[PDB]
C-alpha cells in the first residue's frame, strides 16, 4: 500500500558473490559506502535516481565498508566512493571508477560498455 | 544547648574544626564580612587584614619580624587550637 | 614647528611631543589589591579587534 | 619567477574520492543519508580532518593566496576535461598535466576471480590518473616550483612509483623541498611491517611530513598509544589535571618518533584534527593548541577536505617565511593559519566549494586566538 | 548614585592615610571618604 522509499539494496559479501556467480542479464552496479563517509551523501542521492532510470535494465546494489572491510580491500577498493560495472558478459572485465562521477558519466558507462 | 549538639556533631557524625589554611584574600573575606556590608573597618583584625591585601605590605611585615618568606609560608600551615595532654607510656 | 602649525590647522600631533612626559611607574601588581591586578595570560574578548568602518579606510587613503 | 613562490602538487586529481578508510563502530542508517551528518559532528578519529587527493592541495592553496601547478595525467575524455576546467577555474596551473586520448578518466579494468571461495578483483589495466610516465614530466613546473608535494596513493600504482622518483630527483636537482602528505589508502592500513616497507623509500627522500594521529600511532605501535590513552589509575590522581577526566592530547617525544627521524627531515607535523598540531624539528618540538566547531552549523557541515586545507595552509606560509623552520615562536604563529583554514573548510559540503580564501582565514585567526598569539 | 570617572590617562595619587578602609558591596577594597581628598592625576 505505501511503496518504499528506497530502491538501491544493500547486500553482504556473501550475498553479493553468489549474484555474481550466478547468471546475469543487466549490468550490475555495486556501490562501496560508508554512512560517516561525506561524499557518500551525495553518491547514494545520484544511485537512488540511476535506479529510477534503469527500472529493470540494470541492477545498482551496494555494500557497507564498515561491514565488509575486508571483502572491500580485495576488491581493490582504495577509497570511498568507490562504484563496480559488472558486465553480464562472463569474458568481459569489470570496470572500477573512483569519486563523485557524473550521472551522465555512469549512463555512457552502463550503455556503451555493459 | 550548643554543647550537646557539638559533641553529637562529634560522635556521631565525625565533625573536627579542622584548620583552613585561607588566603589573604579570604582571610579578609571572613574578617571585613562580620562587620556589616560598606561600612568603615574597625576591629584591628580586619584592619590588618585590610593591609594584608598587598604582598608588598606582607614582605614588608616579614621583615620586621627578621623571618624569611619561606618560614612565614609554613607558619600559616600550622595547627591552632590547644594541644592534646603529651603521652606517657609505661 | 609646533605652534604654528597648531595655529593655522596643519596637521600636527594633539599634545607637543617637546612639552610630554611618561607617566613614572605604577603598581606592579605586588603593591596592588587582587581586584586591579592584571591577569597573568590575555583574556579572549570578543572585543579585542578594532570595529571596521569608512572612515579608517578613508584616512588611510588619504595618508597615502 | 613571480611571487609568491611555486607550489607543485603531483598525483591523481579526482573529484572526493577519500581515500583514509578504517572500521567505524556507530553507523548509522543504511538507506537514510539525512541521519549520516551525525557522522559529521561525532566522527571517526581517523576521520576527524580527512585528506583527499593532490587536487584538493593545490586548489586549496591557491585560494588561500598562493600559486600551485598540478602534474598528473587525465583521459581525453569528457570527464578529463572536467577535471581540467574545474583546476583552471581555479587558477591551478595546468601545463602539467597530460591528455591520454586512449584512456577512460577515472576507469579501471579489473578482472574478478573467485579465489579460495571468497570474490577478489586484480587490475588488468590501471586508469590514466595512475599512468603518468617519466618522460610526460613537465620539467619546468619542476624546475619553478619551490615545494613538491605528493601523497602515498601513488605508491599502490608500479607506474606512478617509478615516475614519482624521477620527478623527486629533478626537484632536489633544482631545488625543491619534498612535502610528503601521508594520507594512507584502505590499502595500506592491513598491516603496519608491510606499510613501513612500502613507504620507507618516500619517506626518506621527503623534507617536509604531515601524518594525523591515527597513522603515526599505526606506523609505530598502535596497540601500546591505545593501552596508554585507556590507562586510569586505581586510587588517586598524578596531578590536579588527571583529576579532570579531559580529552587525551598526548605529545609524542622525539624520542618516540625516532625510527621515523631521518638526517634530511626539516619538519614534521603530526595532526589531530584541526585540534592539535604537533610539529618536530632537529631542533626543537612542539604543539599547536587549536579548536573545531562543526556544531555552529550542523546541517552545512561537512570535514571532507579539511585535511587538504591544513597542509595548504601549512605550505602557503613555509613559502613565505622560510624561517619557519629555525624559530619556533614563527612556527607557532605560521601553524595558527593552517589551524584557522582547517576550522572553516569544515563548514561547508564539499572540499573544493568550501576551500577558504586568505582573507577568510586571517579573520579567523584573528577572531579565535588573542592578540598576543597572532 | 554617581560615578566619578578618571577624565585622562595617567597615575592617581592621594593620601591613603585620610581615608577610612572599606569593603564594598561587590566585594572589593576600597576606601571611605569623610572629607574633601584632593586626589591627583598625572596625565
Amino acid at each position: 500500500f505505501v511503496r518504499e522509499d528506497y530502491l538501491v539494496r544493500k547486500l553482504s559479501a556473501q550475498e553479493l558473490q553468489d549474484l555474481v556467480k550466478g547468471e546475469r542479464k543487466v549490468p550490475l552496479i555495486v556501490d562501496f559506502y560508508a554512512t560517516w563517509c561525506g561524499p557518500c551523501i551525495l553518491m547514494a542521492q545520484e544511485l537512488e535516481m540511476l535506479a529510477v532510470e534503469y527500472e529493470s535494465n540494470a541492477m545498482i546494489v551496494k555494500v557497507d565498508t564498515d561491514d565488509e572491510y575486508e571483502f572491500a580491500r580485495d576488491m581493490q577498493v582504495r577509497g570511498l566512493p568507490t562504484l563496480f560495472f559488472i558486465s553480464p558478459d562472463p569474458s568481459k572485465d569489470a570496470i572500477r571508477t573512483e569519486g563523485l562521477i557524473p550521472l551522465q558519466m555512469m549512463r555512457d558507462i552502463i550503455d556503451n560498455d555493459m | 544547648t550548643e554543647d550537646e549538639a557539638r559533641r553529637r556533631n562529634w560522635i556521631e557524625r565525625g565533625w573536627a574544626p579542622w584548620e583552613e589554611i585561607l588566603t589573604p584574600e579570604a582571610d579578609f573575606a571572613r574578617k571585613s564580612l562580620n562587620e556589616g556590608e560598606e561600612v568603615p573597618l574597625q576591629s584591628p583584625e580586619a584592619i590588618e587584614a585590610f593591609k594584608m591585601l598587598r604582598p608588598s605590605y606582607r614582605k614588608k611585615k616579614i621583615k620586621e619580624m627578621g623571618i624569611t618568606e619561606d618560614e612565614w609560608y609554613a607558619k600559616q600551615f600550622e595547627i591552632r587550637g590547644d594541644k592534646p595532654p603529651p603521652l606517657d607510656t609505661s | 614647528g609646533f605652534e604654528l602649525d597648531k595655529k593655522l590647522g596643519r596637521p600636527h600631533p594633539f599634545i607637543d611631543p617637546t612639552k610630554k612626559k611618561q607617566i613614572e611607574t605604577t603598581l606592579t601588581s605586588d603593591e596592588s589589591w587582587w581586584n586591579w591586578r592584571k591577569p597573568e595570560k590575555e583574556q579572549w574578548s570578543r572585543w579585542q579587534r578594532r570595529r571596521p568602518d569608512v572612515e579608517t579606510v578613508f584616512l588611510k587613503a588619504m595618508a597615502e | 619567477y613571480d611571487d609568491p613562490p611555486l607550489v607543485c602538487c603531483f598525483g591523481a586529481v579526482q573529484k572526493e574520492f577519500v581515500p583514509v578508510v578504517r572500521v567505524h563502530d556507530n553507523p548509522m542508517h543504511p538507506d537514510i543519508y539525512s541521519q549520516w551528518k551525525m557522522l559529521q559532528w561525532d566522527p571517526p578519529e581517523f576521520g576527524r580532518a580527512p585528506g583527499g587527493p593532490p587536487s584538493n592541495v593545490a586548489i586549496s592553496h591557491v585560494r588561500l593566496g598562493g600559486r600551485a601547478a598540478f602534474m598528473g595525467k587525465v583521459g581525453g575524455d569528457d570527464y578529463g576535461e572536467e577535471l581540467v576546467l574545474m583546476m583552471n577555474k581555479e587558477r591551478v596551473q595546468t601545463r602539467g598535466v597530460k591528455f591520454d586520448e586512449g584512456a577512460s578518466t577515472a576507469c579501471t579494468r579489473v578482472k574478478i576471480k573467485f579465489e579460495d571461495g571468497k570474490m577478489k578483483a586484480e587490475t588488468v589495466k590501471e586508469p590514466p590518473e595512475d599512468s603518468l610516465l617519466a618522460s610526460e614530466l613537465n620539467l619546468a613546473v619542476l624546475k619553478e616550483a619551490r615545494i613538491f608535494h605528493f601523497n602515498s596513493e601513488v605508491l599502490t600504482s608500479p607506474t606512478m612509483e617509478s615516475t614519482l622518483f624521477k620527478a623527486i630527483q629533478w626537484s632536489k636537482k633544482f631545488g625543491g623541498l619534498i612535502f610528503f602528505d601521508l594520507n594512507l589508502p584502505l590499502p595500506l592500513w592491513r598491516s603496519r611491517n608491510e606499510t613501513r616497507k612500502l613507504i620507507k623509500k618516500s619517506w626518506d627522500e621527503a623534507n617536509i611530513i604531515e601524518v594525523s594521529q591515527q597513522e603515526l600511532e599505526f606506523l609505530l605501535d598502535e596497540e601500546y598509544y591505545e593501552r596508554r590513552r585507556n590507562y586510569t589509575p586505581q586510587y588517586f590522581a598524578e596531578d590536579f589535571e588527571q583529576t579532570k577526566n579531559r580529552r587525551d592530547y598526548y605529545h609524542y617525544t622525539p624520542e618516540e618518533i625516532k625510527p621515523l627521524w631521518h638526517d634530511d627531515l626539516k619538519l614534521l607535523v603530526v595532526t589531530d584534527g584541526t585540534l592539535r598540531l604537533h610539529y618536530y624539528t632537529p631542533k626543537f618540538d612542539g604543539v599547536v593548541v587549536g579548536t573545531e566547531d562543526v556544531l555552529i552549523t550542523p546541517f552545512t557541515c561537512d570535514r571532507t577536505g579539511s585535511g587538504d586545507a591544513v597542509v595548504a595552509g601549512i605550505m602557503r606560509k613555509l613559502t613565505t617565511c622560510p624561517e619557519m623552520f629555525e624559530d619556533q615562536d614563527v612556527l607557532e604563529r605560521q601553524l595558527r593559519f593552517a589551524v584557522a583554514a582547517g576550522i572553516i573548510s569544515q563548514w561547508t559540503i564539499g572540499a573544493v566549494r568550501g576551500f577558504p580564501t586568505e582573507s577568510a582565514t586571517q579573520n579567523l585567526k584573528e577572531q579565535v586566538y588573542v592578540p598576543s598569539m597572532w | 548614585a554617581e560615578h566619578v570617572r578618571a577624565p585622562y590617562n595617567g597615575k592617581i595619587k592621594f593620601n591613603e592615610d585620610l581615608v577610612h578602609p572599606t569593603r564594598t558591596r561587590h566585594g572589593h577594597p576600597a576606601f571611605l571618604c569623610y572629607i574633601d581628598l584632593s586626589v591627583i592625576i598625572e596625565s
